């Protein structure tokens, strides 16, 4: 339960109604992005403790061109796409080095995917937290893999991005002087935080409070 | 007067036609309607403003329309109060009626005032003649003529109207409730003889029997007595009804009715007062003519004239309440401007302005103003775009001269804030000559003097060019903006214009301590916060 | 007035007696009635037996000027803001005392100018602070010489203390810092007075064992 703050005792009390930058319809809430098109996702209700709130997920947005046997060992083109992505499931995340090999979409390339939940009525200028994480061999049919951060979202009135960064020899290979100097992952990292600094503001999020978040080995090639 | 001793809120006491009501409906502002209905359906009968009961004898018996929109005043006379074929059966016209609603169309044909006293329908034939009658000859006045012999309708008598034309005289409802001196006979009569229509017809009817009587005066007392004067050179009428005299406050000696309801003055607008010889007649002439005023008596400098291409007229819409006295031009002749000078020196307050002009030469109009001048909000310390506004123009206008007593009379407090949106000045002096330690204390004199003074601006008007000190007087404070409580972080209030400089500690709103009872009246129109420009529908969770 | 006496001397301290307060209330009843509080002070609000006038006293009796009205007042000023404005009025000293968030005397305060014109005087400081806007103590130099900023500590009334802390600052030594605030429309409230004040301050720290004036 929220009650309001306030600096003095008052006997009248008016409060405008929240407002939403999320144009719904039949209840799959949809953003436009600014120089592609529109964003189609999924709505959830998330209880905690005996409440319940809708959250507004987005899974599979992509911030860069897919790296399949061309654009491997280089840096990530933009993805120039238009008209409607379907955010709707989860996309696969990228080959870590420890990995069983079953047979599952979890991991394979083509892996530079965001994933945005957005509460219902944020704040009008919502802080915006970035976590960067691959997730490891788990069936996604469960939708959300391993971190839904929806719920960080709910309780903290804030949106939540999680983001898919390269990493093993396909995100760190060097050789030579030129060309193939690598940091591929860091460069990963770097294009999805200018796409979550370009766009958020669509999503209702403020792009000055981004607060960064890696983990676990991770957070060592974050700090960078 | 609520039903039962609950009583939770003011919607819940009740007004008097609301209170018990028995087929009867009340208007918006709580009184009766003029038109009832008759025995839930039926016809509609139009009753009496202050009591419930129907002026029966007016339309009781025709079983017809509504809307009653003419105020019958008028009265069917009882039959044993009329005679019949008196030695003057003469009748001044009548009209043939067109058979719908001839009684209501012989009332729309006296509307006008002009002699007729009086109706007589005739039902014989199936013309019905309105033969109506004159304010003539002919306690227990009846009608003392009628034309016809044989059948007998009912006869009339239109009662209380305004004005009058009784063959000799025109008389008119001068509205001034009091008289100030020459009167021959005021008679009184009993409380349960007259009903203030044969009182007065009876001084109508003396007055114009008589000669020279400018007018009379009628009253009677809420003790029940009626009280008649037939007045003759009257030197000058003071209190009219439609005046801010009453000050809220207890009567001091005497002030309007001099007795202590119902008070009329009438005059004969047509009179010759001056024209009237002073010895043949004699009829009460030597009204005193007091002594002439010597120069050394009142110097009168407590005035100044006023150009009046600074007036401008805005009769339709202003609201100045103030005070006509009205003189008779019989012995007042340029001596009117220092009387009622004087008579502005004597109300202590209220005559910021006093204003005089002449109608027709038989009134001389002095009309005692407050202070009405209006002042636009462009903010310059010239003064020249504050320009009064009057009902009529003048011919004659003085103001009284504005005086700074010795010491302030409040403890004037310091305004937190910056900027007012609704802002009414009243006064826009310029102080730039002084110096600051002393022109503060002006204009908090300044203040002071005025009484609808609640608060004063004191800053530098214009920044642009150096600065100039400044002293505005303030009707009104209006959204007080831009405080420093936040200190500066998050203001969402745009702050002042840069050229205003209202920040230094001398300079800088100054608001008159909050007196707890009310501000005075008398105060111009009420004031009104800036009108939103948009509609604030409530679509805002309370 | 000082001059009287109970009408019975006891030896030793009594052990308790009627204030001024009680003492004007009994002559009085021995009209109008001197409200007063439990302690011996009067009442900030003192109303006449009919709650037709009030008006405010400051614990002695007189009568401040402006707060006589009609019914209960609001806001009753305390002896900062009536000398402040008294000093606006044509009492001599131009230079206004220097006054807290409430209607209080700071504990320290400035006069803040001597040898106006080559003669020690004080200079009429709330004319001098509008026209010329100083926010630095060079510029102020360069503007007005000579003048030395002269600082003291006051009573609860105000009083200067006699013989003590009559201390005088040159105002030539400091380099300024924070030159570009906007003017903070009282000098009570600009950052030179806070100068003045931690200097003064910190020369007092070394004497009387204390970096305050002394209190009551
Ligand atoms: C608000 O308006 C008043 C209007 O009097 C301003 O006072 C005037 O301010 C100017 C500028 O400071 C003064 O000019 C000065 O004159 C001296 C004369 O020796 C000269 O040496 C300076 O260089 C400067 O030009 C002017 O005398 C003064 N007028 C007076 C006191 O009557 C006031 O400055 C305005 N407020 C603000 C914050 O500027
Ligand atoms: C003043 O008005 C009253 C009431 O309007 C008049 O009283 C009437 O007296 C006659 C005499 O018998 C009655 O028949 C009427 O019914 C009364 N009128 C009403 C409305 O009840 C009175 O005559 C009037 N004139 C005076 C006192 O001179
Ligand atoms: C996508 O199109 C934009 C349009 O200017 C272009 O700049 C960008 O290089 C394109 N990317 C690819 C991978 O073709
Ligand atoms: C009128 O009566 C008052 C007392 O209410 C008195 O003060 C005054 O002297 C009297 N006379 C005049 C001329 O006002
Ligand atoms: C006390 O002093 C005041 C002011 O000097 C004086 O008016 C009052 O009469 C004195 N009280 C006495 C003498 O009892």
């Amino acid at each position: 339960n929220c009650r309001l703050l306030l600096r003095e005792e008052a006997t009248h009390i008016y409060r405008k109604p929240g407002i939403s930058l999320l144009s719904y319809e039949a209840s799959v809430p949809s953003v436009p992005i600014s120089t592609h098109g529109r964003l189609l996702g999924r709505s959830q209700a998330i209880q905690v403790g005996t409440s319940w709130k809708q959250v507004d997920q987005f899974l599979g947005v992509p911030y860069a061109a897919p790296p399949l046997a061309e654009r491997r060992f280089q840096a990530p083109e933009p993805l120039n796409w238009t008209g409607s992505w379907d955010a709707s499931k989860p996309r696969a995340s990228c080959w870590q080095p420890g990995t069983r090999t079953s047979t599952s979409p979890g991991v394979s390339e083509d892996c530079l995917y965001l994933n945005v939940f957005i509460p219902q009525n944020v704040a009008p200028n919502a802080s915006v937290l970035v976590f960067f994480h691959n997730t490891m061999d788990r069936e996604e049919s469960e939708g959300w893999p391993a971190i839904d951060g929806s719920f960080l979202a709910a309780v903290g009135n804030l949106i939540v991005v999680t983001a898919s960064y390269r990493v093993g020899v396909f995100g760190f290979l060097s050789s030579g002087s030129g060309e193939v100097s690598g940091n591929w992952g860091l460069l990963d990292q770097v294009a999805a935080l200018t796409w979550v600094q370009t766009h958020i503001r669509g999503f209702g999020g403020d792009p000055r409070r981004v607060s960064l978040a890696a983990d676990r080995g991770g957070a060592d090639v974050a700090s960078i | 007067t609520t039903i039962s001793a609950g009583a939770f809120s003011q919607t819940h006491c009740v007004t008097d036609c609301q209170r018990n009501e028995a087929g009867l409906q009340c208007d918006q502002n709580g009184q009766y309607r003029a038109s009832q209905k008759d025995r839930g359906s039926g016809k509609a009968f139009c009753v009496d403003g202050e009591g419930r009961r129907l002026p029966w004898w007016e339309t009781e018996a025709p079983l017809e329309d509504s809307q009653c929109l003419m105020m019958q005043k008028f009265e069917k006379v009882p039959e044993s109060k009329v005679i019949f074929d008196a030695n003057a059966p003469v009748a001044v016209r009548s009209k043939v009626p067109d058979s719908e609603f001839p009684v209501m169309q012989c009332l729309t044909d006296c509307t006008e005032d002009e002699a007729c006293s009086f109706f007589t329908v005739s039902t014989t034939e199936p013309e019905i003649s309105c033969d109506f009658y004159a304010w003539t000859s002919d306690l227990r006045c009846q009608v003392k003529v009628r034309s016809h012999g044989q059948d007998s309708p009912a006869v009339y008598l239109k009662k209380g109207q305004g004005s009058t034309t009784t063959l000799q005289k025109r008389f008119e409802p001068t509205g001034f409730q009091n008289m100030l001196s020459g009167l021959y006979n005021p008679i009184v009569f009993s409380a349960s003889g007259a009903n203030l229509t044969d009182a007065h017809l009876f001084c109508l009817l003396a007055c114009d029997r008589d000669l020279c009587c400018d007018g009379f005066v009628l009253t009677q007392v809420q003790g029940g007595a009626i009280i008649c004067g037939l007045l003759s050179s009257p030197s000058v009428l003071l209190c009219n009804v439609k005046d801010w005299m009453d000050p809220s406050e207890a009567w001091a000696n005497a002030t309007c009715p001099g007795v202590t309801n119902f008070q009329q003055v009438y005059l004969w607008k047509d009179s010759d007062m001056g024209s009237r010889p002073e010895s043949m007649g004699c009829r009460k002439d030597t009204v005193p003519r007091p002594a002439s005023p010597t120069e050394a008596g009142l110097t009168t400098e407590l005035f100044s004239p006023v150009d009046l291409n600074q007036v401008i007229v805005n009769g339709n819409q202003s609201l100045s309440s103030q005070k006509h006295w009205l003189f008779k031009h019989l012995f007042s002749a340029q001596q009117a401007n220092l009387w009622c000078l004087s008579r502005c020196v004597q109300e202590h307050s209220f005559c910021q302005l006093a204003e005089i002009t002449e109608s027709a030469s038989l009134y001389f109009t002095c009309t005692l103003y407050p202070e009405a001048q209006v002042c636009d909000d462009i903010m310059e310390s010239n003064a020249q775009g504050c320009r009064l506004i009057l009902p009529q123009m003048p011919k004659a206008l003085f103001r009284k001269k504005v005086i700074l007593e010795d010491k302030v009379k409040n403890f004037y407090t310091r305004l937190p804030f910056q900027k007012l949106m609704g802002i009414s000045i009243r006064n826009k002096v310029p102080m730039s000559e002084k110096s600051i330690s002393n022109g503060f204390f002006e204009c908090e004199r300044r203040c002071d003097a005025d009484p609808c003074c609640t608060g004063f601006g004191f800053l530098n008007v214009s920044q642009l060019k150096g600065g100039e000190v400044t002293c505005l007087t303030l009707n009104s404070l209006g959204i007080q903006m831009c405080s420093e409580e936040n200190g500066g972080a998050w203001r969402i209030l745009d702050c002042g214009s840069p050229d205003i400089e209202v920040h230094t500690y001398p300079f800088g709103w100054y608001q008159k301590p909050i007196a707890q009872n009310n501000a005075p009246s008398f105060c111009p129109l009420v004031v009104l916060p800036s009108l939103t420009e948009k509609v604030s529908l409530d679509s805002w969770q309370s | 007035n000082g001059s009287e006496v109970l009408g019975s001397r006891q030896p030793g301290r009594p052990v308790a007696c009627l204030s001024f307060c009680q003492l004007q209330k009994q002559q009085i009843l021995l009209s109008y009635l001197p409200q007063c509080q439990d302690s011996g002070d009067y009442a900030p609000v003192q109303c006449d037996v009919q709650q037709v006038q009030c008006w405010c006293v400051d614990a002695e009796g007189m009568e401040v000027y402006g707060t006589r009205q009609l019914g209960r007042p609001k806001r009753c000023p305390r002896s900062c803001e009536i000398r402040n404005r008294r000093l606006l009025h044509g009492v001599g000293d131009k230079s206004p005392p220097q006054c807290s968030a409430e209607g209080e005397f700071m504990p320290v305060q400035c006069k803040f100018v001597n040898t106006t014109d080559m003669m020690i005087f004080d200079l009429v400081h709330s004319y001098n602070r509008f026209p010329d806007a100083f926010v630095t103590f060079s510029s102020f130099q360069r503007r007005f010489p000579e003048v030395s900023g002269y600082c003291h500590c006051a009573d609860s009334q105000g009083r200067e203390l006699a013989e003590t802390g009559l201390e005088l600052l040159l105002d030539e030594i400091y380099d300024t810092i924070f030159a570009g605030l906007d003017l903070p429309s009282t000098f009570t409230e600009t950052t030179l007075y806070r100068i003045l004040q931690r200097r003064f301050l910190a020369v007092q720290s070394v004497i009387s064992g204390r970096f305050r004036c002394p209190t009551k």
